[PDB]
């Protein structure tokens, strides 16, 4: 903050074991695909300011949403198809499928 | 009157930067505890509270006198003043002392310089339950404290004889899980900064079965038995039979919905979701079986006929099964 | 609104059927309901039970009028029997039920 480029002069320390424990960590709906260490220099209106960053490429599980909000869908979709075999006599019941589906 | 005295001979020429004997031996101390309440194991957020009474003692040469008292009673006016561990806690999200009326805290050093400093401390620890077996599972899950700053050649812990003891565990607010015991343990960890001693004490718990057996297990299997309901009810009247089977999906949509909002979101199955999974199963399947009998029955009425009545005793004795088989299976693994 | 379904004619499938149901699933979100706003809890509470009996009425009207359809068109007298007893049998049985409910619990 203070001091700019010509005052102090960050770098991490090893280049690549700077940052540990990655492999370790566990996100319950995340995956972490890999990290990136990038030393820079970012200018403002005041001066010239080192920079470090450590950045993470998360990657987000599918599991969940297949069974919790895509397989009601296409079940939904397909109890409005079961209608076609419905005999066309019967207005109560396509009609009570169709509409319940639609709600759904 | 001279305990004054005492207090003001002990401070004259103390630095309280330098552990003691810092540059002689490692400061081996001892530490004891007392769980007055293990708070609520929240799954969604993989913590847990705990409420304990830290106490850690050993033995500083600086703080050695020679009078008739035998022992140095004090509050936590002095604590800042003398050599202090750093110990932290390596799996506590958010912890924090307590400050109200005045900082619970105590000093008493004894006559040989041996120095006892307890402290109330409310340390939300982490712990990553497997959420499988749920909500048949069982966790042990550990509260882990070391120093931080004094590797193992500096700082060496030390669990006592009768270290941990906890207190009534009747009146905590374990509501779904059951303390069963505890255990310490003492290992050597590996860090940037050096080697440290990490000592640990792991709090069994087992989740007793009550809250989900009565939030989602009964709703779900009378769902089931008000699906069976339908292979009752005459083939002709359609619109009957198709509402039952309509509903009786989106109830169990609701639920399924319900219980998974329960627990957090973990791209696994658990025992929960596939028991609501079978169920959904078994309600389609009537569905559809009924929806293959009313057509059929255009085509041939016989088939329906015996098709009514073999479904009647199909389902039922399948589902008897497939509980069965579920519960013993998870009760024995 | 459960034991309406039982004034109904034999011969209205459809409404009973509705009715059944209808009350069978508002018993349902009404136990989770009411379940949510106490703490996780591991024994049954007073409205634990209170809930577990009208879900067994519910499930006892709907099993009654099943029955009926069962026995319609075959022994339509014993249908047309069960049906008019059971009009007297449940509010009877759960006026019981709420007196003794009621008074056991507002003693203490
Ligand atoms: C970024 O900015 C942040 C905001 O500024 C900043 O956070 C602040 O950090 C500082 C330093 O870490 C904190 O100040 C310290 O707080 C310690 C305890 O903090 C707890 O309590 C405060 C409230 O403090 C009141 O209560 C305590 C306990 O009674 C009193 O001791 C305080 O003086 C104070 O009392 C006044 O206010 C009361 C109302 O609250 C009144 O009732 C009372 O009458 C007084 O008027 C809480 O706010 C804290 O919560 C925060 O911190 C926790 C930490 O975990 C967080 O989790 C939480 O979320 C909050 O963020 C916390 O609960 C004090 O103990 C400490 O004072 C001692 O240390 C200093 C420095 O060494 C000494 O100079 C001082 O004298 C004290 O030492 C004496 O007392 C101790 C008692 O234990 C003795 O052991 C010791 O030997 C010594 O005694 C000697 O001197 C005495 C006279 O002083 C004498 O009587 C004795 O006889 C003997 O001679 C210090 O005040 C500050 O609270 C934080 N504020 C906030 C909002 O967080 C953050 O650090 C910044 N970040 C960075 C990176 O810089
Ligand atoms: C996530 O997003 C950040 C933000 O852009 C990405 O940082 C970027 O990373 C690339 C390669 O790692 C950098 O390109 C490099 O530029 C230097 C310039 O001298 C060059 O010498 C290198 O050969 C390379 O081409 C880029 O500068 C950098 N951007 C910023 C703003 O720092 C990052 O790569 C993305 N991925 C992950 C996993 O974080
Ligand atoms: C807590 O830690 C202490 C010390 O590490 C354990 O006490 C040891 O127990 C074993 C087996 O009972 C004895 O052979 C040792 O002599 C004991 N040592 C001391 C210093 O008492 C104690 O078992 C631990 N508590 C547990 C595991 O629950």
């Amino acid at each position: 903050y203070g001091y700019t480029t010509d005052d102090i002069e960050f770098y991490w320390r090893g280049d690549d074991n700077a940052v540990t424990g990655v492999t370790k960590i566990e996100l319950p709906q995340f995956s972490i695909v890999d990290y990136k260490l990038i030393t820079k220099k970012v200018v403002f209106s005041t001066g010239s300011y080192p920079r470090l960053s450590l950045s993470f490429k998360l990657k987000r599980n599918i599991g969940y949403f297949i069974l919790q909000t895509y397989m009601p869908s296409i079940l939904i979709t397909i109890l409005s198809w079961v209608s076609f075999w419905i005999n066309y006599d019967a207005s109560a019941a396509r009609v009570a499928l169709g509409i319940t589906t639609v709600l759904t | 009157g001279d305990v004054t005295v005492i207090l003001n001979n002990l401070l004259e020429g103390y630095d309280n930067k330098l552990r003691p004997d810092i540059g002689v031996k490692p400061t081996l101390i001892h530490t004891d505890m007392y769980v007055n309440s293990i708070g609520p194991v929240n799954a969604i957020n993989m913590e847990y509270t705990i409420d304990i009474f830290f106490a850690q003692t050993w033995y500083d040469r600086r703080l050695k006198f020679n009078s008739t008292i035998k022992v140095l009673r004090l509050n936590s006016n002095m604590v800042g003043k003398i050599w202090i561990p750093d110990t932290f806690f390596r799996n506590s999200k958010k912890a924090d002392a307590h400050w109200i009326t005045t900082p619970n805290r105590m000093l008493r050093i004894w006559n040989d310089g041996r120095v006892l400093y307890t402290l109330r401390l409310t340390i939300d620890a982490e712990c990553q339950l497997q959420l499988h077996n749920f909500p048949m599972d069982e966790h042990s899950c550990p509260l882990e404290f070391s120093s931080y700053g004094y590797p193992r050649e500096e700082i060496v812990y030390q669990w006592k004889r009768s270290s941990v003891e906890v207190g009534d565990t009747r009146s905590w607010r374990l509501y779904q899980f059951s303390f069963v015991g505890l255990r310490n343990t003492t290992e050597v960890v590996k860090t940037t900064s050096g080697d440290y001693v990490v000592m640990s004490v792991y709090f069994d718990l087992s989740r007793r079965m009550g809250y989900f057996t009565i939030q989602t297990y009964i709703p779900c299997t009378l769902i089931v038995v008000l699906s069976w309901v339908s292979f009752w009810i005459n083939k002709d009247a359609v619109p009957a039979r198709t509402s039952l089977g309509i509903t009786t999906v989106l109830t169990m949509t609701t639920l399924s919905t319900i219980a998974r909002k329960s627990l957090p979101k973990v791209s696994y199955v658990t025992a929960m979701d596939l028991f609501v999974s079978v169920c959904f199963i078994f309600v389609f399947s009537a569905l559809v079986e009924y929806g293959t009998l009313h057509y059929f029955v255009s085509s041939q009425p016989a088939r329906a006929a015996k098709m009514d009545s073999y479904a009647r005793i199909f389902f039922p004795t399948a589902f008897c099964l497939f509980n069965l088989v579920y519960w013993v299976s998870y009760l024995y693994l | 609104l459960s034991q309406v379904s039982f004034w109904l004619n034999r011969e209205s499938v459809p409404a009973r059927t509705v009715f059944g149901v209808t009350t069978v699933l508002t018993m349902t979100t009404l136990s989770i309901s009411a379940r949510n706003s106490l703490p996780k809890v591991a024994y049954a509470t007073a409205m634990d039970w209170f809930i577990a009996v009208c879900y067994a009425f519910v499930f006892s009207a709907l099993i009654e009028f099943a029955t009926v359809n069962y026995f319609t068109k075959s022994q339509p007298a014993r249908a047309a029997k069960i049906d008019r007893l059971s009009r007297i049998a449940f509010p009877l049985l759960f006026g019981i039920f709420n007196l003794v409910y009621w008074a056991t619990y507002l003693n203490r």
